[PDB]
């Protein structure tokens, strides 16, 4: 019975440990991704101060207006998984309290 | 400051002599390497406090 | 006649080097090349002719 | 209005009462 | 003829911003008086609290239905504090787009007042600055339809939270008294 | 497991040094230096791969090792159910 | 009074330091030497 | 008994409320009863 | 000639003035952006001191006892104004 | 309670090696 | 202990719910008002705008790196009158260019 | 009473580096606001050597 | 909408910078010496306003982070002087009180345990 | 061609790196099994 | 009870003085070239509470 | 009762961590390279 | 170039005592019943520095 | 409390933790010293 309750808590101090582990790399994803958005943001901006007949509406135009909302979209994916990952890590803290209140008795 | 005394004196020189030489050349690659080399040893020295 | 339509021949010109200036700098711009930054709303401003 | 930055440590830690209501028990015993 | 005609088309707008801040001012003023219905509503809650413990299973579970609901009152209350700021803010940007409209009004309207036999002209020079705009008259129109739709989708969020408002206000009360009796 | 890491690791070697070589050929525009004349090269092709043929190579080596990595896990956690079965 | 393990074991990967390059987070928002860039 | 809202006895009427937002199952609040029918 | 000159003159004056102000403007940007990044680090390290309160608050329930001493009342602060403080600095961040 | 203020002490005097 | 908080060490129940203190918390409860600047450019971005008079800019002594002349601390040795050596800046057409005189 | 006379000391202690501290950050300040004037000189000697080409 | 030849998108550039929410501006020749000026006095006003008011933010930002570092270490520190002060009261309560105590901030295992203060299960009073 | 050979090199590192930390894990179920089988 | 009613008073006069602070404040620290400048439909309006001094 | 009730929760709690371990690594990796293709045909075009 | 010298040594002392203010403060801050109150190995020693006043 | 088994394993474990980032802390310091050298070489070159 007591020995269920050790394995189970050292299992669990196993997945603890590998999802502080993933959380750090979602954070570490979502900090390299604003790189991105600086350099599509930043060509849009000096291309809008080309001269007269030059102010053109080429395809690179459209393309880095769709670079930016599929970016964004990256990024809102990776904060909801963000959260997601954060219920799990919490959940697997319960189980933890859980299991030591019951080695504890 | 060297490099940026270099850099503002020899936007000075006159009319005809405004030339993209190997100098300026030289002279914009230091000061890019100055720069970087700065935020390495600030980055390091954060490291080592840590 | 031929100076006026040379005349209107070489003012193009200076805006074809302009936007080669400003598209060569534009292509060159990789991730962290120096000077990249964060301009709010600039994704949906079109003032184009 | 437009596309939000994407930086965090400006909305990744939430606020306290960001999370539900959850009616707690409390005391099981009398005081 | 050309001027006066931007004179009516501006003079509308002008009338439906202004009609759209009178009828957010008046909201903002019953969520605030909500807010002070649910700050009485809190303060009266301790003093049944104080009675109960001062007679410490009905009495466990009146303490525990009156922690609940003072809970409830506090996140009641800060939603309600949120939604004000909200209409405040929007309050505002349409303020700012009013007074810009009132200005260019006037300024127009100066601009209609002009003809030959008047005095007050000048020979202004030639400029690239008489011919530069920053809109057309559609995006003029719709940058201002943007905010009056946004004004009114905020406007019906606050009178949906003050239903909210009531309606917990009341069961709560009555809660409160049921488990009393 | 090791055998197809190696096999991973030999891609891993043979796709840098052609990632370098047409690098190198990029940054190759013209006036440059250590530029020479190689006559005859037209007729001579000697390549021994399609880009079809290319992709599925590394196709093929990223579902073998997926593969390998199913068989793994389904040995993991057999042995962990015998380590249940048998400590009761 | 038995301690009840908080941490794994001491089976830890080992703490090696990298250089902190630019990679892609660090960028600067202005060109240093910008003035001096222009066409002649 | 910990649940995830209010769960009202005089009229069932469970209330949901997270951060800013709102979501009331049962009877619809339309206006201010003054008398509240205890139901 | 004479004008041409003139026009020279106002030319370069402008020239200097914009590479002034350009130049300061630059120095400017980096500063900013150096308090960015300490704001960025003041949060990241009041969020730890969140966790040790809140795991602190945890533990106490499990007291077979179970009592209201004043170190309950310390930790339930604590969480509130470490809280506030991370309010304030993200505010702080987005003005930045 | 002697041991305590000894230890007290003791760390007063190593913190300030830093 | 503030006395507030004591309040919650009796097995009678008498004190506000409210866990932070009204009169020590610096932020008032449950205020509405919240002096937000949207950015407009050409204008001043201020923050902290809530509080003015009882805190300036300046309390204490802190090395604020690259500061120009109008938010220098208040004791600070500079040029109170400068040489003139520019009338009639020529970019902007100013006779008198404006010259900031500290304090 | 020797606890409480080492209070003494390291508060004492903790104000001389403290008053150390603002004084070299007043001076630290000068040096910058210097730094600026000597540097905007230096700048209009230099365009005023321009004004000798002409 | 025309195509004028010397096209000007200069000031809806601005608007659009300012108020992001407007609508793309898509399809008398030159300027006088006064526009010249005022260029280039809204360009130098508008760079030393935008200097200033980051250098008005950078003092605000210096004196708060050093603020709420001294507040929240001395509420930390008085949070364990507390618990081990109870920890000295009481000497398996005395255990977990002990490992309360024996937790500082880096520790060894730390979790966010989010709506926790809110429950208070107290059936008795320290006196 | 470049961004072709890039994405299979990223793709071939990442299932190395996978089967690495498997291989990981195998090894050390078996050195596990191993003391187990030693115990008795 | 009549000790615990007082408290909520001043609980709520506090309340009232701290938010007329703040405006206050805030409304001292406006001045020219400030973002929030704008006209309004009639500021010299008194609204439904206008209490004396 | 209460040991497979403490049991189950722990069960459930680990598995639904290595669930989303194994689909984060996922959604970085296709992410990541998804991001690098549209920045080449971007920087492309520009060409 | 003398003034940015000056300027740099004079930083450094002001980074070294800013530290020394913190560690100083830290060092006050401890009393009796503290996690950190331990026995020393030998902590009356003289150290390297040993710059008196 | 202990077993000294367990009153063994705690101290191993906090010298093997001690001994971990006493490595990482050489590691570091010889990372320094090659970064440097480096630093000093290529400002010589461009000066040059």
């Amino acid at each position: 019975a007591k020995n269920k309750i050790q394995t189970h808590l050292a299992k669990t101090l196993q997945e603890i440990f590998q999802t502080e582990m993933t959380i750090e790399s979602i954070k570490k994803a979502i900090v390299e991704k604003s790189a991105f958005l600086k350099v599509a943001q930043t060509r849009l901006d000096e291309r809008t101060r080309r001269p007269n007949i030059e102010l053109c509406r080429d395809m690179a135009q459209l393309r880095l207006v769709n670079e930016v909302y599929e970016v964004d979209d990256t990024i809102q994916t990776l904060q909801q998984r963000l959260r997601d990952a954060e219920d799990t890590l919490q959940s697997l803290a319960h189980t933890k309290a859980t299991l030591e209140h019951d080695l504890a008795v | 400051s060297i490099v940026t005394d270099n850099l503002q004196c020899r936007e000075r020189r006159q009319h005809p002599d405004l030339v993209r030489d190997c100098v300026e050349i030289e002279l914009l690659k230091e000061a890019e390497l100055i720069r970087n080399i700065q935020e390495l040893l600030k980055r390091t020295i954060k490291q080592a406090v840590s | 006649a031929n100076r006026a339509a040379q005349h209107e021949l070489e003012k193009d010109l200076s805006d074809k080097q302009s936007a080669y200036r400003i598209d060569d700098k534009c292509h060159h711009l990789r991730n962290t090349s120096d000077g990249v930054s964060y301009f709010h709303g600039v994704e949906r401003v079109d003032a184009t002719v | 209005p437009c596309v939000p930055r994407g930086t965090l440590e400006v909305d990744f830690p939430p606020p306290l009462y960001s999370d539900d209501y959850l009616s707690q028990e409390g005391p099981r015993w009398t005081p | 003829r050309k001027v006066g005609e931007r004179l009516q088309d501006m003079h509308g707008w002008k009338s439906e911003l202004q009609r759209q801040v009178e009828e957010l001012v008046s909201e903002t003023e019953l969520l605030l008086a909500q807010k002070q219905r649910l700050e009485r509503a809190l303060d009266a809650t301790a003093g049944p609290f104080s009675i109960v413990t001062d007679n410490l299973i009905e009495l466990l579970k009146e303490a525990e239905l009156i922690r609940n609901i003072q809970e409830l009152l506090k996140r009641t209350i800060k939603q309600a504090v949120s939604q004000i700021r909200l209409n405040w803010e929007h309050k505002e940007t349409c303020e700012m787009d009013w007074s810009d409209k009132v200005e260019a009004y006037n300024i127009d309207e100066a601009c209609c007042r002009y003809n030959n036999q008047s005095t007050d002209v000048q020979f202004y020079p030639h400029s690239a600055k008489f011919e530069e705009s920053a809109s057309t008259p559609e995006t003029w129109a719709k940058f201002t339809q943007e905010h009056l739709y946004r004004a009114e989708r905020e406007r019906l969020a606050s009178v949906n939270l003050r239903n909210l408002i009531d309606c917990i206000l009341q069961d709560t009360s009555e809660d409160l008294r049921l488990q009393c009796d | 497991n090791r055998d197809a890491q190696h096999a991973l690791e030999r891609d891993l070697e043979d796709k840098n040094s052609a990632e370098f070589i047409d690098e190198k050929c990029l940054n190759l525009r013209n006036t440059s230096d250590c530029i020479s004349f190689f006559h005859g090269v037209e007729k001579i092709d000697g390549t021994i791969s399609v880009p079809e043929t290319w992709a599925k190579f590394s196709n093929d080596n990223i579902r073998h090792s997926q593969n390998m990595r199913a068989n793994s896990i389904r040995l993991r956690e057999e042995a962990q159910n015998l380590f249940d079965v048998l400590a009761d | 009074e038995p301690a009840p393990q908080t941490v794994p074991a001491c089976q830890l990967p080992r703490k090696l330091y990298d250089v902190a390059r630019n990679t892609g987070a660090h960028t600067s928002s202005g060109l240093a030497t910008s003035g001096f860039r222009t066409a002649k | 008994l910990p649940f995830q809202g209010y769960e009202s006895a005089c009229s069932g009427r469970h209330y949901c409320l997270r951060g800013m937002d709102y979501c009331v199952s049962g009877p619809p609040c339309t206006e201010r009863r003054l008398r509240p029918l205890c139901t | 000639n004479l004008a041409f000159t003139n026009r020279i003159a106002e030319t370069a004056d402008a020239k200097n003035k914009i590479q002034t102000h350009l130049a300061k403007t630059l120095q400017e940007i980096f500063q900013t952006e150096m308090t960015i990044e300490s704001i960025k680090k003041a949060i990241v390290e009041k969020s730890a001191f969140l966790k040790v309160a809140q795991t602190r608050l945890d533990e106490r329930t499990r007291r077979p006892e179970l009592c209201r001493d004043m170190a309950q009342l310390r930790l339930v602060n604590e969480v509130y104004e470490v809280d506030d403080t991370i309010q304030t600095l993200q505010q702080r961040l987005r003005d930045a | 309670r002697k041991l305590q203020n000894l230890k007290l002490c003791h760390t007063r005097l190593e913190a300030r090696t830093y | 202990l503030p006395s507030a908080y004591t309040q919650r060490l009796r097995e009678t129940a008498w004190y506000d719910p409210i866990i932070p203190a009204q009169y020590t918390d610096p932020s008032t409860r449950w205020g509405s008002v919240l002096w937000k600047d949207r950015p407009i450019r050409g204008k001043e971005f201020a923050i902290n705008r809530h509080r003015f008079g009882v805190e300036p800019l300046w309390r204490a002594s802190d090395y604020v790196r690259y500061l120009s002349a109008p938010q220098r601390p208040r004791y600070t040795a500079q040029n109170y009158r400068q040489w003139g050596l520019e009338p009639y800046c020529p970019a902007t057409n100013q006779r008198p260019p404006p010259v900031y005189t500290p304090s | 009473w020797d606890e409480h006379d080492n209070r003494t000391r390291l508060a004492e202690r903790i104000d001389t580096v403290s008053r150390w501290k603002e004084m070299l950050d007043k001076c630290l300040t000068d040096l910058d606001a210097e730094i600026d004037a000597l540097a905007q000189m230096k700048e209009s000697a230099e365009q005023n050597l321009q004004a000798k080409n002409l | 909408h025309s195509l004028s030849l010397p096209w000007r998108p200069s000031t809806y550039y601005k608007a659009a910078s300012n108020w992001p929410t407007l609508d793309p501006y898509c399809t008398f020749t030159r300027y006088t010496p006064d526009d010249w000026y005022r260029s280039n006095l809204t360009n130098f006003q508008e760079s030393n306003t935008s200097r200033h008011n980051s250098e008005r933010l950078r003092v605000d930002t210096s004196r708060l982070i050093q603020d709420k570092y001294q507040q929240t270490r001395k509420t930390q520190a008085d949070s364990t002087q507390n618990l081990g002060e109870r920890v000295n009261d009481i000497g398996s309560a005395y255990r977990i009180d002990d490992k309360c105590h024996h937790l500082r901030n880096t520790s060894d295992g730390v979790s966010y345990f989010h709506g926790v203060e809110r429950v208070d299960a107290t059936v008795s009073v320290p006196e | 061609r470049l961004s072709d050979i890039g994405f299979w090199k990223s793709e071939l590192n990442y299932e190395l790196e996978r089967l690495l930390n498997e291989n990981h894990s195998l090894d050390a179920i078996k050195r596990r099994l191993e003391c187990a089988a030693e115990e008795l | 009870f009549l000790l615990q009613e007082a408290r909520q008073r001043l609980n709520s006069d506090h309340r009232g003085k701290m938010e007329t602070l703040d405006i206050d404040r805030g409304c001292l620290s406006l001045n020219l070239t400030s973002p929030n400048i704008s006209l309004k439909i009639n500021p010299t309006r008194v609204p439904n509470g206008s209490t004396s001094l």
